[PDB]
């Protein structure tokens, strides 16, 4: 009757489709939360192998097929482009939340109760987080920010190295620290270049005071080592001059020829005559560099560097203060190079990393920059360690942009489960259920822990609903709300006094993009897919 | 035995399901038809979706080349890789004649092949090049050979260098 | 894991073990459960199953559709094992024994997904079974007064509960009161095979009769059948195990003569040792001749001559049914044709039903058999019919042997439910959520049946939670108020054996279910 | 909505339930509904076009090329080839109708589409389909009991056979054999009336012998008093004439004993094969005086004979016929008054049958013969012997008359009537109406189409006559309800009045009951069904 | 209404009929409205949104 080119599905059976593959995702990286989780290891058809225990990166990898499928894995990349941390934590909790929909909807509760009832529970949540779980950290001080890198480092392949590696991200923020107008503090990370090289352990992973180039001198003939470094940054490249497509050489007096073609390199000679002359140093271009102008940089004893990459090149002239020039034209329509446009650093070595040779740009001047050379035993350990110091650097940066925190281990989901679960008899008579079942769905973070941990699951989160609620309703007993999980031991701690803090935007941005997936997946009743 | 002007009518637009699927089966087997007859006859005389699908996408700049071989096809198999380590840029690959189904005398005679393409049409058609290289040449010798005719292309780092926006801002 | 040139198991073997596999087995009863969800209630819907050789069979019995399911899952085929022993042991309850059993299995999935170990459910279940299988035996409603007059109302009472939710619920009270009277003539053993079920297409349901006797079709009568008379109103019954036909002495006897005389002489021995029998019965004052084995057309003849009825190839069982009414015996030789061995019945007549003629029995005081004669539009119709009697019959069957009956409508798990969760309110807290969950699961039945008559389930839920919570014991779901009412006022009675048994059988096939805890597939050989 | 439910597990692993499960389809609820409805809607539609005077034949064709062209609603549906199980169970409904009745086989298959129809927008209005098949119950409780106050009785009497042969016609009437039309339910009328146990029991199909002949004409069919049998004399050269025949049937063939027992006669010297030669002539004659002893003229068997036999018979002057069937001898007997004899020692005066005529019959160029035993005394057994253009008319005219035959068979088992023309059905809708007001609203919707699809035969009557339905049926509503007649129905003939009671248009209130029962039961199974695995 | 025997024509007048008796019946249900009143305007496009 319908006579449509394609396959139907409707009613329970499109709903039961849709929360399997959610569950199926979720499943998929159920083994990666907290710090007793294990990494995985993803293979291509080609043979390339990843280790890595961020949820976004193995959901990107991985080949999807169901829509829903589709939904929870770009809902976990917008979770990490946003925030940076808990991409796991919200796809399982998005799939627990959609198991739950589903079954109150089974229970012939239609959808947009349930729906109702997920806003106003991830409202509520939102609210009683904001106002009551937050802690905080002007009175905490660097502790803070080194407890917040240890705990986002758990579960990763640098954990155990935390006493060292949140120092390292710690300093590293609070070098890439700057003010802009209205005087909000901002951390620009991604201006800490993230180097790689295996070797030696990771215990000699290196902070440079300054910043790292994966690049080395164009010729060999060069310093390799420049006490008072003035860097001149360029944006064109140093080679044989060539005349644009409009302009063309036709010769009818033989005798000019030699001019010209003398005149076309003396060109390039006098504008790197007119650099050099005013003392510069150490000369970066994106640009190329052919074999005359190396010669002409190394006979004035000077460094010369091509091919390097804009990014780190506008890092550079920002950390250093001196400017990119695309052209050597002032306002005058003449060649110049002021002593201005050169930046200044205390050192320019090139440094040997594992049989390569690298860049060290020691102690700009005018700004201080920050760069880490991570050493690992091989390609895809460093990889890892990556991965999970940027996740760290995300964190920090959250935690010092915003200065509230939330204890860890599970306690912020169960006492946001008693407090929705105690105040879901107030309003309504149907979204009763539904925010019942949202705050039975914020415990599968604890439950997914303590299985993780292999654990007595049940008890251990009957402990914590215990002292969850013995806070809630007695009124002096406000200390409790802090009780989280301790992994190694299996018991309910402490995780604010024991050092385990999370940023609040992590929480609050996890619960909102969960229900707007789950909400999004609770609306879909019927299936029409055409065949190609 | 009359009736000549059948007009079937409603029939077609009444069982338009089961004539689309087989018209799109049809099809399907119609790409991989027209994909297998570039190289039979044109150039003979003088999982198959995986192929299909390859040759359709990437971009028409870069030059990928395949070859067709069946279980001295080991010494060219090693002049292919070290040509892959010499040249990243392209994407050699190879895939078995059986898997394609081509015809028998291509299976018979016609085992060492050297197929290119270039955006989607065979800017080279190599096969049987037994006789014009020889058996135990080495991969300088095809390297050679195949820039000769001016179609394959023209420092190290430490391992890796690659990882919002905001690249680095000091001002106030 | 290596592909290890020489492996232990052998190749293509297939394994699956640890919470996913268990949880995988949960989905997969779940799936069973959900194919036979929708036949249960007086609301309830009846499903259509076409085999490979295009057989439809049509029915709203649980145990028939998961028989026609080709179920080859491990764990499913669980479901299917306790309903077929829920037919076998009770008759009805069969698709309430899958849906309690994946209940719970539904319920206790979240705590097998968080780690907990199966032997504590499956004591909990254990201790809840028991538990509630006390409370069934203990307030099930019973009348030491044995009255003709009540105890046939509770019969027929339960027999019109069994039967209102088939295609023949619209005449349940007519075919559960012949139910009632078919049951009550059988001797003491209540065999199955002593109910005959003759279905006959043609006719509406209201022209389905109940024989006091024995019926069965006419069998390929002979030459000479139509001159017999087919009306007889004081007729001896010979029921007899003969072949009343020229043949040959013995398979191996073999006659060796060398006169004419001697040949004259064999073949009129032979005809006179036909006419010998044949007389013999004759002379036994019988009416009506019944035989296993056939009757020739010369006995047809001779019998048509003496004006008496015959009729070779009679079933077995049928034989055995006019033997028990009439009060005879069979004889497999006529040389002592006594009084006593000659069935008597009232009234012997041949009749038309639907282009077909039928023999009939009528008039037996001391019968100990039955004959359904049913009538229907198909084939299907009539099996249906058939399956939907033979439910009520077994609850009749077992009401007889104890009249211990509950409320249907869910009003018993309701109570049940009750009475569990208070108990697990009173134990220190690790079997108290597994009791609860069991309690929980308990409400599956009168849920489904809300959401088959197309009621809000939640409120009727609630409804029926609360009156039983503050006192009221047979209060349950009412499909044609919209409403809940108390059932046992209204007449929605059920043998306590069969809750108990649907019970018992769902927490076996739930146990055992939980404790698998690995599964493994050699390879088929022989694939053919 | 199809290839069941496909998961796969939320683990990877394989997730296999059903065998074959993949390869299997699944239709559940209303989907399932809204098809089942639409394929009984199909086969109701193909079939109401044949119903009434002026309905059209199906011409009908087999797997072999073998085509046959007829009326009958159950003969059409049993040899369509349908796949549909909706359909196969159509099909057997209207089996069921004929199986009961033998008439109204096409009148079940349309009222049970025009109730599935309205079914289908009770449904789209969200009614439980349980509940529309209880309305239907119920309203079809209604329009039978007033079928029973409406009925009226018609005589029985073998006196007087107006009302019986105006009750034939009506069924005949929708039949090719319309044009004979009288003369066939006269031949119907008295082959019933002829074999029938008088006190109301009852009547046998297997006494009448219905056979049928190419060539002659329709109007050629007669009705014999005795039997018909397509055997002849044995012997070429006995008169092909009997009269006042002493028919002797006998079941032994007319050849030496031979004992059932494995034997073996043993010859040792001549004068044993002398004696055995004489035994045989001896037998041989003593057989042929047997017979003739009794004084019988004609002697029949059953097991044919050999040529001694065949001219000892011829010799004394006593034709015979040989090779007749069981069941021709079984009618000959009964037919003649005479005793069905196993040997000939045993064959009697007492036990030879009667006939005023036995003769043979030609049928023209065709070499072909055939005996025909009549004149009888008091013969209980009559055939019927139909001759046409062509096979294909004589097997409708065969079915048509079985029709004819069981609605006399339905009069003699129940005398009440009621009148045809869709003036039953147009009362029995009034009637359900007038109920459905008072009861409670929710049923109201289910008895209102119950009545809808009741008043769709005389809509399908009215527009195979050529008339517009909708009008026609409503002015004879409208009279109806006006002046007290529930027998103003669709004058299908254009004879110029409503009143179906001058017309003689009669149907028996047997099958109209059965219609009705029959349609609500199948339609409430077809509702009741919300499920199909086919694979 | 086809099955009753009626041809599609005369169904097509009388659609056409019974639309311009509803459009004339929706005038008369209908009320009039100001741009200013921005109440009417906001329970508009909320009755619009409800659905989505
Ligand atoms: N030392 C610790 N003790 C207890 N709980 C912790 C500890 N460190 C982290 N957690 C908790 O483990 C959970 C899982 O974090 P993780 O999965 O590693 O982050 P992501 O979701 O970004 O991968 C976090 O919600 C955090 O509260
Ligand atoms: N009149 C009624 N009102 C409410 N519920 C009923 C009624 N009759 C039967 N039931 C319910 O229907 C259920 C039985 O459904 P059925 O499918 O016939 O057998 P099964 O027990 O195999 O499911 C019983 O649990 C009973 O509670
Ligand atoms: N002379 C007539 N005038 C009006 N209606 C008639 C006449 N004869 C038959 N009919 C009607 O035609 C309908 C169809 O009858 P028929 O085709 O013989 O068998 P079936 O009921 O199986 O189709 C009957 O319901 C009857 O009422
Ligand atoms: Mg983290
Ligand atoms: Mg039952
Ligand atoms: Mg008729």
């Amino acid at each position: 009757p319908l006579s449509v080119f394609g396959d139907r599905s409707t009613g329970e059976t499109i709903r039961s489709q849709n929360v399997m593959a959610a569950a199926s995702i979720a499943n998929i990286v159920k083994s990666s939360l907290g710090p007793v989780g294990l990494d995985k290891m993803l293979v291509d058809d080609i043979g390339d192998v990843t280790i890595t225990n961020d949820g976004a990166t193995i959901l990107k990898l991985l080949e999807v097929e169901h829509p829903a499928a589709k939904v929870l894995c770009e809902l976990a990349d917008l979770q990490d482009k946003e925030v940076g941390d808990g991409t796991t934590s919200v796809v399982i909790i998005a799939a627990e939340l959609l198991k739950n929909a589903d079954e109150l909807v089974k229970q012939k509760i239609h959808p947009t109760s349930v729906i109702s009832g997920y806003r106003l529970a991830c409202k509520e949540a939102v609210r009683y987080i904001n106002e009551n779980l937050i802690v905080n950290t002007d009175e905490l001080g660097r502790d803070c920010l080194i407890n917040a890198a240890k705990t986002s480092m758990s579960s990763k392949i640098i954990g155990i190295n935390g006493d060292f590696f949140a120092n390292m991200v710690v300093d590293a923020v609070l070098a890439i620290k700057y003010t802009d107008i209205r005087g909000q503090p901002r951390y620009p990370v991604n201006s800490v270049n993230i180097l790689k090289a295996h070797g030696r352990s990771q215990m000699e992973s290196m902070l440079i005071s300054g910043y790292a180039l994966n690049c080395v001198v164009g010729s060999q003939g060069m310093p390799k080592r420049i006490v008072n470094a003035k860097i001149a940054c360029l944006d064109f490249s140093l080679q044989k001059t060539k005349m644009k497509l409009g302009v063309q050489v036709v010769i009818t007096d033989p005798e000019k020829l030699d001019q010209i073609r003398q005149r076309e390199s003396d060109i390039t000679k006098e504008r790197i005559q007119k650099i050099l002359a005013t003392g510069a140093n150490v000369i970066l271009t994106t640009g190329g560099i052919d074999d005359m102008c190396l010669k002409y940089f190394v006979e004035a004893g000077a460094m010369a560097v091509r091919r390097v990459l804009k990014r780190d090149l506008k890092r550079i002239a920002k950390a250093s203060g001196a400017t990119i020039l695309s052209t050597l034209a002032n306002l005058e329509g003449e060649e110049t190079f002021e002593a201005a446009m050169l930046g200044q650093a205390e050192e320019v070595v090139q440094e040997r990393i594992c049989d390569d040779e690298l860049i060290l740009i020691k102690n700009t001047k005018a700004r201080t920059s920050a760069s880490i050379i991570l050493r690992g035993a091989n390609d895809f350990m460093c990889d890892e360690m990556e991965r999970s110091l940027h996740d760290a650097l995300c964190v920090v940066k959250r935690v010092l942009e915003s200065k509230s925190v939330v204890p860890g281990g599970g306690a912020v989901e169960a006492a946001l489960s008693i407090y929705l679960e105690n105040y879901a008899t107030s309003m309504g008579s149907r979204e009763q259920l539904a925010i019942a079942e949202f705050a039975r769905s914020l415990l599968v973070i604890p439950n997914t822990l303590a299985v993780n941990a292999a654990q007595d699951s049940t008890d251990l989160v009957a402990k914590l609903r215990a002292f969850h609620n013995e806070a809630q309703v007695n009124p002096e007993r406000k200390n409790l709300k802090w009780i989280g999980l301790d992994l190694s031991n299996g018991k309910p701690r402490d995780n604010k006094q024991a050092g385990v803090f999370e940023p609040t935007i992590v929480k609050v941005k996890s619960l909102k993009f969960a229900t707007e997936a789950a909400i999004t997946i609770l609306r879909i009743d019927d299936l029409i897919k055409l065949h190609p | 035995l009359a009736g000549e002007g059948i007009s079937v009518n409603t029939g077609p637009k009444g069982v338009i399901n089961d004539w689309r699927r087989f018209k799109q089966l049809e099809t399907e087997q119609r790409e991989e038809q027209c994909r297998e007859m570039e190289r039979l006859i044109k150039k003979l005389s003088m999982s198959g979706e995986g192929f299909l699908d390859m040759i359709d996408k990437e971009q028409k700049s870069i030059v990928i080349m395949v070859h067709i071989y069946e279980d001295g096809t080991e010494a060219m198999n090693g002049c292919m890789i070290c040509l892959a380590a010499e040249y990243p840029a392209v994407k050699f690959c190879k895939v078995k004649s059986s898997v394609i189904g081509a015809s028998s005398q291509f299976t018979r005679n016609a085992l060492p092949a050297l197929l290119i393409y270039k955006g989607g049409e065979l800017i080279g058609n190599f096969v049987r090049v037994t006789d014009q290289l020889g058996d135990d040449f080495f991969a300088v010798d095809l390297e050679a050979f195949l820039q000769e005719f001016g179609l394959l292309p023209e420092v190290l780092t430490s391992v890796r260098n690659s990882a919002s926006e905001d690249s680095d801002l000091e001002i106030d | 894991m290596m592909p290890t040139p020489v492996i232990l198991l052998k190749e293509g073997t297939d394994s699956s073990q640890g919470i996913p596999q268990l949880v995988s087995n949960i989905s997969a009863c779940q799936v069973i459960a959900e194919a036979v969800r929708t036949t249960l209630g007086p609301r309830g819907m009846d499903k259509l199953i076409v085999d490979g050789r295009g057989k439809a069979t049509i029915s709203n019995d649980g145990a028939t559709i998961l028989k026609l399911l080709d179920v080859v899952h491990p764990a499913a085929k669980t479901l299917v094992d306790i309903a077929k022993s829920q037919d076998a042991e009770v008759g009805d309850g069969t698709t309430s024994v899958t849906l309690l059993a994946a209940e719970f299995l539904k319920q206790v999935k979240p705590y097998v997904e968080e780690g907990l170990h199966p032997q504590i459910i499956i004591r909990a279940f254990r201790t809840a079974t028991q538990l509630a299988v006390n409370k069934i035996k203990e307030i099930a409603v019973t009348v030491k007064k044995a009255d003709k007059v009540e105890q046939r109302k509770l019969l027929e009472k339960c027999a019109m509960t069994a039967l209102s939710s088939k295609l023949i619920s619209q005449q349940k009270a007519f075919f559960a009161k012949m139910v009632v009277d078919a049951v009550m003539m059988l001797d003491d053993l209540l065999q199955l095979k002593m109910i005959g079920i003759k279905k006959v297409q043609g006719g509406a349901l209201e022209d389905s009769q109940l024989v006091a006797g024995v019926a069965f079709k006419k069998t390929f009568s002979y030459a000479g059948f139509e001159m017999q008379p087919k009306k007889y109103h004081n007729p001896k019954i010979a029921l007899l195990n003969v072949e009343l036909e020229l043949k040959a002495e013995k398979d191996n006897a073999e006659i060796r003569v060398h006169t004419v005389e001697d040949y004259q002489a064999i073949v009129d021995a032979e005809w006179n040792i036909l006419y010998d029998k044949l007389e013999k019965i004759h002379h036994s004052g019988a009416k009506v001749v019944l035989s296993k084995l056939p009757i020739g057309d010369v006995a047809t003849q001779y019998f048509a001559d003496r004006d008496m009825f015959c009729a070779g190839r009679v079933p077995e069982e049928d034989l055995k049914r006019t033997m028990m009414a009439c009060g005879g015996s069979i004889q497999t030789s006529v040389n002592a044709l006594s009084a006593d061995v000659l069935g008597r019945c009232q009234v012997f007549e041949e009749t038309q039903i639907g282009g077909e003629r039928y023999n009939f029995f009528t008039g037996c005081p001391k019968a100990k058999t039955c004959t359904f004669i049913l009538r229907g539009g198909a084939e299907q119709f009539m099996e249906e019919t058939e399956r939907s009697l033979h439910d009520a019959i077994m609850i009749v069957r077992r009401a007889i042997k104890n009249d211990s009956v509950v409320a249907g409508g869910g009003a018993i798990e309701m109570e049940l439910s009750k009475y569990l969760r208070d108990y697990s309110r009173t134990i220190p807290g690790k079997q108290q959520l597994l009791i609860g969950a069991y309690a929980k699961a308990l409400e599956i039945i009168p849920r489904q049946l809300c959401d088959n008559a197309g009621f809000d389930a939640t409120n009727i839920l609630n409804k029926l939670r609360a009156r039983h919570a503050q006192g009221g014991t047979w209060y349950g779901v009412d499909i044609n108020n919209e409403d809940i009412a108390d059932n046992f006022e209204a007449f929605v009675w059920e043998p306590a054996m069969v809750r108990i048994n649907a019970l018992t059988a769902a927490s076996e096939a739930a146990c055992l279910i939980v404790s698998v805890d690995e599964t493994i597939k050699n390879p088929r050989s022989t694939v053919d | 909505a199809s290839m069941g439910t496909l998961a796969f597990d939320e683990y990877g692993r394989p997730f296999l339930i059903i065998k074959d499960q993949d390869r299997k389809s699944r239709l559940m609820g209303l989907e399932a509904l809204k098809s089942h409805i639409m394929a009984a809607k199909a086969v109701a539609n193909t079939m109401r076009t044949s119903l009434g005077p002026n309905g059209l034949d199906k011409m009908m064709v087999d797997k072999d090329g073998d085509v046959t062209v007829t009326n009958d609603g159950a003969t059409i549906l049993s040899m369509m080839d349908v796949d549909h199980q909706i359909a196969k169970l159509m099909v057997e409904l209207s089996k069921s109708q004929d199986d009961e009745i033998g008439d109204g086989t096409t009148g079940v298959v349309v009222l049970a589409g025009a109730l599935l129809e309205e079914a289908e927008q009770l449904l789209d209005r969200g009614i439980h389909p349980i509940r529309i098949a209880d309305g239907y119950e119920q309203a079809a409780r209604v329009a039978i009991e007033h079928l029973d106050k409406i009925s009226d009785s018609v005589l029985v009497d073998i006196k007087d056979t107006e009302p019986l042969i105006q009750t034939a016609k009506t069924t005949l009437g929708s039949k090719v054999v319309n044009s004979c039309h009288r003369q066939m339910a006269e031949i119907a009328v008295n082959a019933v009336l002829t074999v029938a146990d008088m006190e109301r029991r009852d009547v046998d199909f297997e006494l009448i012998k219905v056979e049928g002949k190419v060539g002659g004409r329709l109007e050629d069919t007669k009705l014999i008093k005795g039997v018909i049998v397509d055997k002849d004399f044995s012997h070429p050269q006995m008169p092909k004439k009997v009269e006042d025949a002493k028919i002797a049937i006998l079941t032994c063939p007319f050849e030496p004993p031979k004992p059932k027992t494995k034997h073996k006669l043993d010859v040792t010297s001549v004068e044993d094969y002398k004696a055995l030669q004489k035994y045989e002539k001896e037998k041989f004659e003593e057989m042929i005086q047997q017979i003739k002893e009794t004084g019988a003229n004609l002697a029949i068997c059953q097991w044919g004979f050999d040529d001694e036999a065949n001219h000892l018979l011829l010799q004394n002057n006593l034709p015979a016929v040989r090779w007749v069937g069981g069941p021709e001898i079984e009618l000959i007997a009964i037919a003649t008054g005479g005793r069905i004899v196993p040997r000939f020692s045993e064959l009697t005066a007492e036990k030879l049958g009667f006939a005023g005529l036995v003769q043979e019959i030609s049928f023209g160029t065709t070499k072909d013969k055939m005996l025909v035993i009549e004149q009888c005394k008091n013969s209980r057994a009559v055939t019927i012997f139909i001759r046409g253009g062509n096979k294909m008319i004589i097997e409708e005219a065969k079915r048509s008359l079985h029709d004819a035959l069981c609605v006399i068979r339905n009069l003699i088992r129940d005398n009440r009537v009621v009148y045809g023309g869709g003036a039953a059905e147009i009362s029995c809708a009034l009637a359900v109406s007038q109920e459905a007001d008072k009861c409670p609203t929710l049923e109201q919707y289910a008895m209102r189409a119950f009545a809808d699809a009741l008043e769709v035969i005389p809509m399908a009557l009215s527009e195979n006559s050529g008339m517009n339905p909708i009008q026609t049926m409503t002015e004879v509503r409208a009279r109806q309800v006006k002046e007290m007649n529930p027998a103003l129905g669709i004058d299908c003939l254009h004879k110029g009045t409503n009143d179906m009671k001058q017309q003689h248009v009669i149907e028996t209130l047997i099958g109209k009951k059965q219609q009705i029962s029959l349609a609500t039961q199948m339609v409430r199974m077809i509702l009741k069904i919300d499920d199909i695995r086919k694979p | 209404l086809l099955q009753k025997g009626i041809h599609p024509t005369i169904i097509s007048e009388s659609f056409q009929k019974a639309l311009e008796k509803g459009i004339e019946i929706l005038t008369d249900m209908s009320r009039p409205v100001e741009l200013s009143d921005r109440e009417t305007l906001l329970n508009s496009a909320t009755t619009s949104l409800n659905s989505k």
